[PDB]
RNA sequence: GGGCUUAAGUUAUCCGCCGAAGCUGUGGCAACCUGUGUGGUUGGGUAGGGGAGCGUCGUGUCAGUGGUGAAGCUGCCGGGU
């Protein structure tokens, strides 16, 4: 008799997807990259 | 016939039937509590020295808890994109002074 | 808990004895697993053909809108790039597949927790079959509202000629039919009564018995 | 799942115009220069807030100050003299009592001149 | 032993991280705090390190 | 800056006071530690790391609700860190 509303996830099952890019009270702006250079737009390769 | 008494810190100057704004104190709506005397004027009259004033007792009751005006911070500093927003209310209690007996 | 109990056949009325096997319709009811397998379950159900143009598949927007420099106005590359109005879209939905490889012994066990709860809280009846001769609405309408209100699952799983039963119990809205071996998560917690058919039971338990 | 942003957008948009509700100028029309007004607006208030608490007891002092050399007294031999007498009376009361009860006031005044150390 | 009576008169902003170990490590953790130690030659050597920083009594 | 040597200048010394978001008093909030009756410590912050949430749209389920007026828009009176 649980009903599909009864239907719950176990506490931290679901993490919460953390959205960048969407003000300064979070990771806001830069993006969690900084300022400048190639990691401000890309990446470095690992062989590198 | 008037008190300046003490209460949380904070002084002021009653009378008998006075309505007070209170720091919020744990004594429960429409009971008494002692407002502790620092000063007692009766006109032409100041008694101000701490025997004295330990045997005067200026009673008062609760009436009720009272909010403050909502305050609204915002902490903010140019050119780093800091904020902090907050809020505030600050509940204090209402007192009726019934009266100052020396 | 494997505790196997009795439920007894109706036909309305009174008929022999059905037998719940136990390790099925009695186990724990893990609610995150049921939960996980139902979720899956209605991603599987998803269709996703929701599309969006990039700025490559927009039409037009082959060459420089203008001169780099001396215009006084902003660099631009193509009147198809993503802040233009009716230019492409960056992240818009792509058409894509929902479904979950969820495990076998999960999707399983979930049902059997499913099945179990109201096992244990008695909400499966077993019937020899709604309906005689000709098939109408009407009668099994009786037959379920004698076994209890409208909410309703009903097993029937002879895939090929159940047409009675299945004719009947289709055009209900507050029951949903299926075959023993379609029981799935999603279908036996929406219901709030299980009804089977004796040959839905037996083909259940014989397709899923220890 | 396409979202339209006005709905959600309009709210701190209608909290920001009410806030800056008699500024002048584009202060309290627009909301861009609205939103930086109101920036200021409340590191000015949090500012002053604190500020008031130095602002009263500077009005108390001047108070207590023209009071007491009314007696012939300095403010600070006046306060030097409560605080030796043991009167813990604070500015603000006695700011009080310094423009409505001048006679309890100048009581306070005899206090402190004979609680003066007189040397 | 006559029980050091240690308090903070000035505050560690811009002392040398010596000094602002040494409050740590008698205790001293606000300008006006105070605390008691005894008359033990380490305790000394901490109040004589921090001289400028706090007064000590008996 | 006004003005100041009739110091309101320099210097020695003594007695007071003013003075910060420091300290203390009072009231509220929060993080952490600790034996878990207490209490202690802490809470400026950019890049950045961690944690917990608000609002919008779609949607499963249950409970609903709506021309005796939904959505949206726009006043007033309130509420929350
Ligand atoms: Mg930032
Ligand atoms: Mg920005
Ligand atoms: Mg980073
Ligand atoms: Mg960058
Ligand atoms: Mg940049
Ligand atoms: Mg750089
Ligand atoms: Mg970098
Ligand atoms: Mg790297
Ligand atoms: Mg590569
Ligand atoms: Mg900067
Ligand atoms: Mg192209
Ligand atoms: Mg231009
Ligand atoms: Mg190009
Ligand atoms: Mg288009
Ligand atoms: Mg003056
Ligand atoms: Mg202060
Ligand atoms: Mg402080
Ligand atoms: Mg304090
Ligand atoms: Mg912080
Ligand atoms: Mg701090
Ligand atoms: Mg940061
Ligand atoms: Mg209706
Ligand atoms: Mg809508």
């Amino acid at each position: 008799a649980i009903e599909l509303h009864d239907l719950k996830p176990a506490p931290g099952a679901h993490k919460a997807k953390t959205r960048v890019g969407r003000g300064e009270g979070s990771k806001g702006k830069t993006a969690g990259r900084g300022t400048k250079g190639t990691g401000a737009r890309k990446n470095v390769p690992e062989f590198f | 016939m008037y008190a300046i008494v003490r209460s949380g810190g904070r002084q002021h100057k009653v009378a008998v039937g006075d309505v007070v704004e209170i720091d919020k104190v744990a004594d429960e709506a429409g009971s008494s509590i002692e407002l502790t005397p620092l000063l007692v004027v009766d006109g032409e009259s100041v008694t101000s020295d701490k025997d004295a004033l330990g045997k005067v007792k200026v009673t008062a009751e609760v009436l009720g808890e009272t909010k403050g005006p909502k305050i609204r911070i915002l902490k903010y500093k140019n050119k780093t994109g800091y904020k902090k927003r907050q809020g505030h209310r600050q509940k204090y209690t209402q007192v009726k002074v019934t009266g100052i007996e020396g | 808990e494997t505790k196997t109990i009795d439920v007894l056949d109706v036909k309305g009325k009174k008929a022999g004895s059905a037998e719940l096997p136990g390790d099925l319709f009695d186990v724990n009811t893990n609610i995150p697993l049921i939960h996980q397998v139902v979720v899956a379950q209605l991603a599987a159900a998803r269709q996703g053909t929701h599309a969006t143009k990039t700025r490559g598949q927009v039409s037009g927007g082959g060459k420089k809108p203008w001169r780099q420099k001396g215009t006084g106005r902003a660099r631009q590359g193509s009147t198809r790039a993503p802040q233009w109005v009716g230019g492409g879209t960056v992240h818009g939905p792509q058409p894509r597949s929902y479904a979950q490889r969820t495990p076998k012994k999960m999707v399983g066990a979930a049902l059997r927790g499913a099945l179990s709860d109201m096992a244990r809280d008695n909400r499966i009846f077993v019937v020899t079959s709604l309906v005689d001769g000709d098939k109408p609405s009407t009668k099994q309408a009786k037959a379920v509202l004698s076994g209890l209100a409208e909410l309703r699952k009903v097993l029937v799983v002879l895939d090929r000629s159940d047409e009675i039963d299945w004719l009947s119990v289709r055009n209900l809205s507050e029951v949903h039919v299926l075959a023993a071996d379609q029981l799935n998560t999603y279908d036996v917690v929406n219901a709030r009564t299980i009804v089977f058919s004796q040959a839905g039971l037996d083909a259940f338990v014989g397709a899923r018995s220890a | 799942a396409r979202v339209k942003r006005s709905v959600n957008a309009k709210k701190k948009r209608r909290e920001v115009l009410d806030q800056a509700s008699g500024y002048r100028g584009q202060r309290s029309r627009l909301y861009r220069k609205a939103k930086e007004q109101t920036l200021h607006s409340a590191t000015y208030s949090f500012r002053d807030r604190r500020a008031k608490k130095g602002d009263f007891r500077s009005l108390w002092i001047q108070r207590i100050n023209a009071a007491s050399r009314a007696q012939g007294m300095t403010y600070n031999r006046f306060i030097n003299g409560l605080k030796n007498a043991g009167v813990e009376v604070d500015r603000k009361m006695l700011a009080e009592l310094a423009v409505s009860d001048i006679n309890a006031f100048n009581s306070l005044v005899e206090v402190a001149k004979a609680s003066q150390p007189q040397n | 032993m006559s029980k050091l009576k240690i308090t903070q008169i000035k505050s560690g902003i811009a002392t040398k991280p010596n000094h602002r170990e040494t409050l740590r490590s008698l205790g001293l953790k606000r300008i006006g705090d105070t605390v008691i130690k005894e008359d033990r030659p380490e305790f000394r050597g901490m109040v004589r390190t921090v001289r400028h920083l706090v007064t000590m009594e008996e």
